[PDB]
DNA sequence: TTAGCTCGAATCGAGCTAT
DNA sequence: ATAGCTCGATTCGAGCTAA
């Protein structure tokens, strides 16, 4: 009956490495190998009452009481130079091959027709679609999160590093190529060409991204942030902590991976949020709901058991849409 | 009262360990309430501890095991707006005062 | 001696034994199907009683593990101003138009999750019994997260029947319901032998696997699922 | 049914960044670009006991006592050089522009009403009226604290810069445009555009932001302090620290928002103390009580419950206040 | 209450039909 | 959707043992 396999465990592609932060000014971006590395430090910030108050905090005696003893907490913040108003970002990515092939699967048979299908797959589209569309992720500095939101001019230069050296470099404007459209572009198919290549398992291809955001002098930079156990006093709260590796402020991988991986402009919702990235259910943290719900019959795994057990093909954008997220990777299976 | 008297006993038990345990290297050593925990390193110390000792009469420990014993009080709101946290608040004034009284005359 | 069953757990000694102190002993491992749970180290002049009351604590824990784990989610039905709550129901599955929602004064009654970012929408007292009504978690609905999302299905095409060792979850007297497989019979109208032959062990040539609607009957008449 | 969703975080628009610190002479304002930073300095005090007593430690033995051992203390001072009487203050500003828009939310139908709210405001009254008493509090140095309580002259200017270099110049005389009255001036207005033109998002907008400040030869600075985790000894108490990010004396870059905020002249309490800073129920630290109380439905939540959700539109200075808090940012939205 | 086992009888699924 | 069939496999009840 080819029942689908209880263990179904996917390996990612598209690896990326934390992304370090150091500063320095435009113009000499050419030679910002020496650049200093951001430094996260501390500084003291005192609060107000801002929060919304439960109908028995509204009291103008209580609520002036808790004026009188305001939160005073210390937090990791990461700036600029007062002299330095370019920040660079750089991370290496690896793009593996071998997207269909399980890492753990129980069954035997449903392993075979899940290679056949994805074999079908690359045989009609090749990875084509998504590698232009991850090729776009790239280009724009999806991964530079908030330090783009208000960044005056974004330069993400993109090179191939062979045998430890630069086989190939691309240089983008990541303003003009937007966070909305995925067009058509020479040096934007040629990084399509070589993230399908990778893709596809052609080549090893290892790729180093460096972006360069023009943001101000002394302006705030925004690293990821980590967990606080919030055990410590509440004047030494550390209410926010940011993330370094060796006194460099850092982003993280997964971050990263999650800002290339936002390709996914196929789900049954409107164009208003445009694409998402590619998660089973659909799932947008900062919106809080679920584009592709199970019950619409668009999420990963009712397409993905259609199409695998039952012959059911969908769409092709459905197709780029299942395709992608084994490539994002996952448990998949009954536990 | 029996987490203050327990106070007492546990510091009346470290009084039995080394007399300059206090002066040991450490960033993070509570020098604020090693005058409480080591009376004894004012024998050894008759100029550097045991005068600042005397003279200080060291009574914000309280303060800070009230501080602790408010930290370890449940965080509700209704008590507070109430008089039942004003009578709680009363009788630890009461046994802390109590607390700091023992602590008072320890240089006898 | 023989392997003790509890329900779902399984007591096995080992073949071979061993003395400590001067008095034999054997080695027993309690199991929860394959998982290895704990190993003891018993006498030889102990009972089956005394085994079991050395696992009993290890079983009781897991059984109250399992109950705040798997516990239903809690809806909350709350006044205008959000802060007194009125009535708490237990639901199996949440109401489908529940979105991030903090109370009003334009509406007097609210439902809201118990959860920290509250989801809910405006309800009247007709609509919240519907709904309560409809909704509601049976009182062992904790034991549905011990079984396998294909034998708690409505759909007949996605169906499992469960195997024993998923039966003995709630039929026998060391499952987690506590009825005995004469009661199980009983609720079902059917004969205890026949019932038995459900909860046959691997070494048995009379096995029968259990129904559609006897297997979600007897899930309702337990209190388990679709009991409300 | 439109019900206020449970997050409503928002992103702050006005970014500044941390104040740094320089001495010089009046008159070489011109040529400060090489100043000497105002370095904080530690300094060793010794005071008598000067708190008020609780009628049991008024015994006159134990005051003497205690006079006997007075506290000794060491702090961290900042002070001009000798050879300088003027206090140079410089940061920048980013005005980013979009400020309706939340970054997280639940129910996107009340996102969509409130984008809707905020859209129809700007719409019926743009970013002109915020933008005057924004540009007003940056050509009037409230974010120099303390710092121009006593100054003999007060001189700040503005500078535009898109390519690193300056786009428009403003000077300004910091005591003639006082810290009470939004009057209206050309230079002021062309300054207020430029702030309108960034809280619109029709362009980047990044100005630098220097303020000279004649206090006097060696005078004491004040710069923003910082918290003690109290772990030393009784004679080093170090009861006092001030922030610095390198070696040079500076002002958190929340203290210089909360100065640039300072436009709100519509709580419902008498104006003869003038603008306070724009918050949620309208909490000031120094009075310690909250103008705009929840009782009397001026503060934020209830105008923007009462704007969104019932239609009911408030005052245009009202909204005009809703609108800046939006600007400020917050996390808005409780369970 | 657990844990099974025959033995004939009734039921069950999946093939076909008919109307 | 109604209405009904055959045929081999599975279930079912009421005896029974076994503990």
């Amino acid at each position: 009956i080819l029942s689908t396999a209880s263990v179904l465990a996917f390996e990612r592609k598209l690896d990326p490495s934390d992304a370090l932060m150091s500063a320095g000014a435009w113009a000499q971006r050419d030679a910002s190998q020496e650049w200093p590395a951001v430094t996260v430090r501390e500084k003291s910030v005192r609060g107000t009452i801002s929060n919304r108050l439960k109908t028995k905090d509204r009291d103008p005696a209580k609520l002036d009481a808790s004026i009188q003893s305001p939160n005073l907490q210390t937090v990791d913040v990461a700036n600029l130079p007062s002299d330095a108003d370019t920040l660079k970002v750089r991370f290496t990515l690896r793009v593996l091959g071998g997207a269909g092939t399980p890492s753990a699967c129980n069954d035997a048979a449903y392993r075979d027709k899940l290679l056949q299908t994805v074999a079908t797959y690359v045989n009609d589209q090749g990875f084509a679609e998504l590698a232009r569309r991850y090729a776009h992720n790239l280009a724009n500095a999806r991964f530079l999160w908030r330090n783009r939101v208000g960044a005056e001019a974004v330069e993400v230069r993109i090179n191939h590093i062979r045998q430890g050296e630069v086989a190939r470099a691309w240089r983008f404007d990541a303003l003009a190529i937007g966070l909305r459209d995925f067009k058509a572009d020479a040096e934007l198919d040629a990084l399509a060409e070589l993230i399908a290549s990778g893709l596809s398992g052609s080549g090893h291809v290892l790729l180093e991204v460096v972006a360069f955001a023009r943001i101000g002098d002394g302006q705030e930079v925004f690293p990821s942030q980590e967990l606080i156990l919030d055990k410590g006093d509440k004047k030494g709260q550390k209410s926010k902590t940011l993330y370094s590796v060796r006194d460099a402020a850092a982003i993280h991988s997964q971050k990263i991976g999650n800002a290339l991986r936002t390709i996914d402009t196929w789900y049954p919702d409107e164009d208003g949020l445009g694409p998402i990235a590619v998660e089973p259910y659909g799932s947008v943290t900062s919106q809080g709901k679920a584009y592709r719900q199970p019950k619409q019959k668009l999420d990963f795994y009712t397409l993905l058991d259609n199409w695998v057990l039952r012959d059911e093909a969908p769409a092709v954008e459905q197709q780029h849409y299942v395709i992608a997220n084994l490539i994002r990777g996952g448990v998949f299976g009954e536990a | 009262a029996q987490i203050c008297d327990e106070a007492l006993q546990y510091a009346a038990r470290l009084r039995e360990l080394e007399p300059g345990w206090s002066a040991t290297p450490g960033c993070q050593l509570h020098d604020a309430e090693q005058l409480w925990l080591d009376p004894l390193r004012a024998q050894t110390d008759e100029t550097f501890l045991q005068r600042r000792l005397r003279g200080d009469w060291p009574a914000e420990v309280g303060n800070r095991f009230a501080n602790w014993l408010n930290r370890a009080v449940s965080s509700d709101s209704q008590i507070l707006g109430s008089p039942e946290a004003a009578q709680w608040s009363q009788e630890l004034s009461k046994e802390l005062t109590m607390f700091k009284e023992i602590l008072e005359d320890e240089r006898d | 001696m023989n392997a003790i069953h509890i329900g779902p757990f399984s007591i096995t000694p080992a073949a071979r034994g061993l003395h400590y102190g001067g008095l034999p002993h054997h080695q027993w491992t309690l199991y929860y199907g394959p998982r290895e749970m704990a190993i003891k180290t018993l006498p030889d002049s102990y009972t089956s009683s005394e085994v079991r009351d050395e696992f009993s604590d290890i079983i009781a824990e897991f059984v109250i593990d399992a109950r705040h784990r798997y516990a239903p989610d809690v809806l909350e039905l709350v006044n205008s101003d959000g802060d007194a709550v009125l009535a708490r129901v237990a639901v199996s599955r949440l109401p489908e138009a529940l979105s991030g929602c903090i109370p009003d004064d334009r509406f007097p009654y609210w439902l809201l999750t118990a959860s920290r970012p509250r989801l809910g929408l405006p309800v009247t007292l007709n609509e919240y019994t519907a709904l309560a009504v409809e909704l509601s978690a049976p009182p062992l609905a904790w034991i549905t997260g011990l079984l396998p999302g294909e034998v708690l299905t409505h759909d007949a095409e996605e169906w499992r029947p469960p195997t024993s060792w998923e039966l003995r979850h709630v039929v026998g007297e060391g499952s987690f319901t506590g009825v005995s497989g004469a009661a199980a019979a009983a609720l079902l109208g059917m004969s205890a032998t026949n019932f038995r032959k459900y909860t046959a062990g691997d070494s048995a040539a009379n096995r029968q696997k259990i129904s559609f609607a006897a297997w979600h009957y007897l899930l309702d008449r337990l209190g388990v699922k679709r009991a409300s």
